């Protein structure tokens, strides 16, 4: 049961820079060999860097040479990639890969990380303004009610939303974002809950848009004004 | 009435080191311990009744591959010992003890403990007219290799010949392997590789090795015996206890005539069966 | 050079036999290229399937097979399943380089046709008191990818303030999109008759939800 978990997604200006970490779990090393691979917004896959136990033998994406450095922390079991003098062409979601198994397998890139987004930006960032999506007054089919929050006018992706600190993990569905005409994204997430429990349990959007330091909880409730 | 169930559908979950000497090859294969990977040269001259391979086993010395691997690994598992006996070969003019940082042994460069990577000495690599006789009363297993370089320049830089060759002969055996030059993808760095072949010698017979390059020399031999030893792939923990047969799911009681947990067993065990339950009336 | 190519997309049926391919720009594909195949299921769930020319990864069932048919690399799924609906990239080893293809989108049919569940929310009143009001049409979990969305205001169609995007959710591998119309607090004032209607070809009829 191998797992690779990434971190460090954030927005950067041109010529700017970012460092990324991927926390490796479930296996003896930080990685036997490990490598960084990014997929452009055009969903093309380019390999970036590679490591040994201590970085032996060519590991260079010639288009990133002199700009990136890949490191591994053998003690804390961590993999790092700090890229500097960033270009438009580096905007991607970088994936944490540990190359595949022994003589029998020797498949490259079997185990992957879920990826973290790197955006080489320009001219400003913006923080979202969350608005609550209140429940209906009339009960159609009785049963349950549906409510959510609108993650409007944020840039760039992603915003991570949960509900009541993971206290609500099922019936919750956070939908993808829309790139609006303004170059901004806007997203929403909705959960469906029984009709009785609308004033006895209170529902809060744990949305955060981490590319900037944004984290705004917001409660959803009927507003009692026809 | 009452009833006898006869299918052992339950295991202890742990491997019990009695009455069988159980050797846990913690971080390596049997081959790593056989080749002499530096992090498992702890298993030097070890003996066993059941070797246990764990799933997280791994190799850190020079990237290699073994043609007929399963035959080799279980050939050593059946004699049940890694008893290596250095034989002190003479390698005239070819610079023994080559190592690199993929196999970092101690402070820096190292290599397989039981393998001798030869290079050029000065700026030459002569053709080796070696010989070594097995005149004793037991069969010798010789583990030797070949280097597949990553470029034509690598072949020249270490084994000046444009094309190398290794020939490990006996009066009954002959094996001539040629290194195909190619830059493989990186495994623990290097794009070069090593392929492992073996040569058993029976009493009186002689082992000779002719080579114009790319030879990965042996240092000695493993004394081979015939016994009840074997090997097992398992992640079941080892405890000090008693059970006479062992499964990959941990030890079994030998109480019942049949067993359901696994087809793979060791020792006097019940016979594997597909059944999920069988009650005989008493 | 070193540009690796493969078909843009494929489509097939369960039980059938598929064969995805991967080609070189440097000429003939050999074992010395060490064709590696990785499978991305949606929301960035990658899995390496075949490496080392034929070598199958541990958890991969034997139904997947890699080979060379001619001067090409290839990936064959003998006994395709609905489990195999994914995007399959390919990577070949050119000694200096290490490159990927564009990736093939595999579309397996047999997926149960999903009817879309349609829910709409009005602009929040805190959202109201600002310069901008946005209300939400949210369509949930339909399998057929194609879908058409129509906004109309007091029985009259509208556009040029709308934005929508395509829902390739892995959730139940059904598609579940969102719609936003963005009306100014004084442009949105043709009151009591705004809503969202979408048409799917899981449509027996197209569904409307009105506040
Ligand atoms: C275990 O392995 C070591 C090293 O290969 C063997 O050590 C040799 O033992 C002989 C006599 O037993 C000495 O003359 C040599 O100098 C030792 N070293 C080497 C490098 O050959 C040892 O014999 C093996 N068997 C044991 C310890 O039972
Ligand atoms: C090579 O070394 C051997 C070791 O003694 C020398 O002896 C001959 O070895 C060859 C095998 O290559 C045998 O066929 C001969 O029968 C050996 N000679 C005798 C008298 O038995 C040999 O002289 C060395 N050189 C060569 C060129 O073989």
């Amino acid at each position: 049961d191998v797992k690779l978990v990434e971190s460090g997604e954030g927005l950067v200006k041109p010529g700017g820079s970012l460092k990324l970490s991927c926390a490796a779990s479930g296996f003896t090393f930080s990685g036997y060999d490990m490598s960084w691979v990014r997929q452009t917004p055009e969903k093309r896959l380019e390999w970036v860097a590679y490591i040994s136990s201590g970085g032996d033998y060519i590991y260079y994406a010639d288009t990133v040479k002199g700009r990136f450095t890949i490191s591994r922390d053998n003690a804390r079991n961590t993999l790092y990639l700090q890229m500097s003098s960033l270009k438009s062409e580096d905007t991607a979601m970088y994936y944490c890969t540990r190359d595949s198994d022994y003589y029998g397998s020797r498949v490259w890139f079997a185990y992957w990380g879920q990826g973290t987004l790197v955006t080489v930006s320009g001219a400003s960032t913006k923080g979202p303004s969350v608005f609550p999506l209140a429940p209906s007054s009339k009960s159609t089919s009785g049963g349950t009610a549906a409510l959510g929050c609108l993650v409007k006018d944020y840039f760039p992706e992603p915003v991570t939303v949960s509900w009541n600190s993971g206290a609500l993990t099922s019936g919750v569905h956070t939908f993808p974002a829309v790139l609006q005409s303004s170059g901004l994204y806007s997203l929403s997430s909705v959960v469906t809950v029984p009709s009785s429990s609308l004033g006895t349990q209170t529902y809060i959007c744990n949305v955060n848009h981490k590319p900037s330091n944004t984290k705004v909880d917001k409660r959803v409730e009927p507003k009692s004004c026809d | 009435t009452n009833a006898t169930e006869l299918v052992q559908s339950s295991s202890t979950g742990k491997i019990c080191n009695n009455p069988h000497r159980i050797l846990d090859g913690i971080d390596c294969t049997l081959i790593d311990a056989l080749l002499g990977d530096p992090h498992c040269d702890v298993f030097q001259n070890e003996t066993w009744d059941l070797f246990v391979e764990r799933s997280k086993a791994f190799s850190n010395c020079y990237p290699y591959d073994v043609p007929d691997y399963a035959s080799l690994r279980s050939l050593v598992a059946s004699s049940g010992t890694l008893e290596f006996i250095t034989e002190g070969f003479t390698w005239t003019g070819v610079t023994q003890n080559g190592g690199s940082n993929a196999c970092k042994r101690g402070p820096g460069s190292g290599f397989f403990s039981r393998l001798n990577w030869l290079t050029k000495s000065g700026s030459t690599y002569p053709v080796l007219n070696v010989t070594m006789p097995n005149n004793d009363n037991f069969d010798k297993l010789y583990i030797w290799g070949i280097h597949h370089p990553s470029t034509d320049q690598e072949q020249t830089s270490l084994y000046v010949q444009a094309s190398g060759r290794v020939t490990v002969s006996t009066r009954r055996s002959q094996q001539t392997i040629i290194p195909n030059i190619g830059s493989r993808p990186w495994v623990r760095g290097l794009s070069s590789r090593i392929s492992i072949y073996w040569t058993i010698v029976k009493p009186g017979d002689v082992l000779v090795i002719n080579s114009n390059g790319n030879l990965i020399a042996p240092r000695g031999y493993f004394k081979m015996r015939t016994g009840k030893s074997s090997i097992m792939r398992s992640d079941a923990p080892i405890d000090t206890c008693i059970s006479e047969c062992i499964t990959p799911n941990g030890s079994i009681p030998n109480d019942k005539p049949f067993q359901n947990v696994n087809k793979i067993t060791y020792g006097a065990c019940p016979k594997y069966v597909k059944q999920n339950t069988l009650k005989l009336a008493t | 050079q070193a540009v690796v190519t493969q078909e843009s997309a494929l489509t097939t049926s369960p039980g059938e036999t598929v064969t995805l391919t991967c080609r070189s720009s440097t000429g003939a594909v050999t074992t010395s290229n060490y064709a590696n195949w990785v499978q991305e299921k949606p929301d960035h769930l990658f899995t390496g399937l075949i490496g080392g020319t034929n070598n199958r990864a541990p958890g991969v069932p034997a139904r997947f097979s890699g080979s060379l048919i001619g001067d090409k690399a290839a990936l064959t799924i003998t006994g395709a399943q609905t489990e195999d609906e994914a995007i399959y990239f390919c990577a070949l080893w050119f000694s200096n380089h290490w490159v990927f293809g564009g990736g093939t989108k595999l579309t397996v049919l047999g997926q149960p046709k999903g009817a879309p569940s349609v829910t709409l929310f009005p602009p929040s009143s805190e959202e109201l008191q600002a310069n901008k009001a946005t209300l939400v049409c949210l369509i949930s979990d339909f399998y057929p990818g194609a879908v058409t969305v129509a906004w109309k205001a007091d029985s009259s169609p509208v556009k040029a303030g709308v934005e929508t995007t395509t829902p390739s959710k892995q959730s139940n591998n059904k598609y579940a999109a969102s719609s936003y119309l963005s009306l100014t607090p004084e442009q949105w004032k043709s009151h009591r008759s705004y809503s969202c209607q979408v048409t799917h070809e899981g449509s027996t009829v197209e569904k409307t939800v009105a506040p």
